[PDB]
């Protein structure tokens, strides 16, 4: 009795959609000047969003549509059009998918493999949908996004115990832009998430320096810390030191040095013979890259420093 | 058992069914009358004044809910069966015999209605049930006749 | 046994501690359904339906009924089966509506009334059941050990109550429990404890 078109709509969050309807009753076609729209038979759509395209065809539009929460076995919203009070039982279903997904990729210190992970906790809106990665390789590094690149090829990822889909890139190019995105892909079509470009050099995780050793200077009263610069990366970068009096729980206090070529620093401590735990992190100055893990704990020795003034 | 205890248990079951219906996420703001042209076999609209028509409405609602596999629907159907038994006992207590009458025999198109408007075939129906349930309580606050 | 607060399941057990002295027999549970009420003059039932339910770690046979009916009486018993015969335990009739365990009250708040000097507590009744309920409140001065004091409310329509306290400059802890007014049921769980705030109430007494 009533006809809707299009019957199936699949759109992302934030877009705009339109619907059309023709109603007939009592062997007569009702004029389009008395058609009102209902959403899920609960809220009444304001008249300001209505439109007339023909003598007996109505039109409605949706602005800043919202995420469709699933309720029971049904996972879609129904839109009705009808005259005055009597309304037909036929409905048009509307599907809304949140397409935005955060994908995190990290470059290992060896500059050989990329560890890429992402979560699927936002998929609860609609289940039984195919999620597939798609990354585009460019000889030149990524830049301002002109548009969606037609050339694409796929790559699979597996599922670990944490519930986050993970896959590893190998081998990798140091100065190649990997413009990657995720795609939801359903029996009704497909939707593509916004792309993201990652520079391989930008997200490098430096290897943690090792072989740290702290000592109390003799007849100087300062703390001497010795180690070696990590092999990767070979660029300039700053160092962070965190030390305390070793125990079950330790009250750390930070220190930073911004000179890459610097090897050791000196700093006095009020205490004279105290076992100390000293740790160092390594990070590039400008902010690019990720913080490295803490190194092995370095301990000191208890032994007399200078001649007592009061015996 | 005293008649007052039976009436109190009936009212408690009525309120429990109303609360259970209100907990469904589908029925948040649906009203209770509607004018769905394609759904006319569902009881409602016109009021009920006799026990025979009331049992007929209960049986039709039970048959409507039988076509749904949800656990909440099954629980509501069991509560409706208990309410029907209580109503039969109450009717017998007033020396007015009420024969057991089944539902409508020509409900076959109902199935077709489902494959057209399953969602709707649930939602409004549930709302209508709740509406009847409200009148249910009111119909027992005026001492109805046989 | 009892029924869930949501009125969706009814779960119970029996004992086997003193019966463990007489082993080698097999035990199983039989249940029969009445129409509306369990019985008034019990008699032997010729028809029964066995139920298969498992055993729990503490030694009590956990047994779950689902789905259940709120106003239908169940006649349950346990059959002892020995290599030479069988015996039946005395039957027990149970109404699920009379063994409902209500949920603890939600959103319980306590505060010292301004310019009054009384401690007021407010609460909201649980959704189930839809019958009259009685409340028992229990409060004291927060600390490692508390000397609480009980109070009862016999009005169903009441939601807030005010009581006097000796001290007006201490943190108080309040808990509430609800039960069916008619007494056909069990006691609920203790509500979420609510801690008051320390603030001035009245004007200073003396300089
Ligand atoms: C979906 O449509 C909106 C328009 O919303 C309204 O449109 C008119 C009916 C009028 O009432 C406006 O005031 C409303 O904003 C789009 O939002 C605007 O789109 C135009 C066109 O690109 C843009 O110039 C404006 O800046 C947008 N408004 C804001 C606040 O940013 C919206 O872009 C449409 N969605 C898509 C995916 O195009
Ligand atoms: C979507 O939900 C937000 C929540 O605050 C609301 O502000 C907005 O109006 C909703 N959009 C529509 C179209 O109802
Ligand atoms: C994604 O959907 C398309 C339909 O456009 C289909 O061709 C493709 O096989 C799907 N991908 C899968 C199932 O991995
Ligand atoms: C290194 O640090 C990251 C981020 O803090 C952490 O996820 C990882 O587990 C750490 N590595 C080890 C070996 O603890
Ligand atoms: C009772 O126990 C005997 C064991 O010898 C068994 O053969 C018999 O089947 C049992 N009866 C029932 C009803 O299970
Ligand atoms: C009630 O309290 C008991 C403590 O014995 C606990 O085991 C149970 O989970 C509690 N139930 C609820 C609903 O809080």
């Amino acid at each position: 009795d009533v006809i809707y078109f299009p019957p199936k709509i699949l759109t992302s969050v934030g877009s705009n959609v339109s619907f059309h309807c023709i109603y007939k009753k009592e062997n007569k076609i009702v004029p389009s000047k008395e058609i009102v729209w209902w959403m899920n038979l609960a809220e009444k759509i304001p008249q300001s969003q209505y439109d007339v395209v023909s003598d007996h065809v109505s039109k409605v539009t949706f602005f800043n549509l919202n995420e469709t929460k699933p309720r029971g076995k049904f996972t879609y919203d129904a839109v009705y059009c009808c005259n005055e009070h009597e309304c037909h039982h036929r409905y048009a279903e509307l599907y809304v998918i949140d397409v935005n997904i955060n994908i995190s990729c990290e470059t290992d210190g060896y500059l050989t493999k990329m560890t890429c992970r992402w979560s699927t906790s936002t998929i609860q809106s609609l289940a039984e949908s195919t999620l597939q990665l798609r990354y585009h390789r460019s000889s030149l590094y990524c830049s301002d996004i002109p548009s969606i690149h037609p050339i694409s090829e796929p790559k699979d990822c597996y599922l670990q115990s944490d519930g986050f889909y993970e896959c590893i890139f190998q081998p990798i190019f140091l100065l190649s832009g990997y413009t990657m995105w995720i795609r939801i892909n359903h029996s009704l079509g497909s939707l593509d998430s916004p792309p993201t470009c990652v520079l391989p050099d930008s997200v490098v995780k430096p290897l943690p320096p090792s072989s740290v050793k702290a000592e109390i200077t003799i007849n100087i009263g300062l703390l001497k810390i010795s180690w070696e610069k990590p092999v990767f990366p070979e660029n300039n970068l700053q160092f962070q030191i965190r030390y305390g009096l070793s125990g079950k729980e330790v009250q750390w206090k930070m220190y930073e040095v911004y000179d890459a070529k610097s090897k050791s620093v000196s700093l006095p401590v009020p205490d004279l013979c105290a076992v100390y735990a000293v740790q160092v992190r390594c990070k590039r100055l400008d902010g690019l890259g990720y913080w490295s893990n803490w190194s092995n704990p370095a301990y000191t020795v208890v032994m007399d420093i200078k001649v007592p003034m009061r015996g | 058992v005293p008649i007052q205890k039976v009436q109190d248990d009936t009212k408690t079951l009525i309120k429990t069914i109303v609360t259970r219906i209100n907990d469904i996420s589908h029925t948040q703001s649906v009203s209770s009358k509607q004018k769905v042209t394609g759904l006319d076999f569902i009881p409602g609209l016109h009021p009920i004044l006799t026990l025979s028509k009331m049992d007929q409405t209960l049986a039709v609602y039970q048959q409507i809910l039988t076509s749904m596999p949800s656990r909440n629907v099954i629980q509501i159907s069991n509560d409706l069966e208990n309410l029907r038994d209580l109503l039969h006992v109450l009717a017998f207590s007033k020396s007015c015999h009420l024969p057991w009458a089944s539902g409508l025999e020509t409900l076959d198109s109902l199935g077709g209605v489902l494959e057209a408007s399953g969602y709707s075939t649930e939602v409004v129906a549930l709302s209508r049930l709740q509406g009847s349930l409200q009148d249910m309580l009111w119909q027992l606050d005026l001492s109805p006749g046989c």
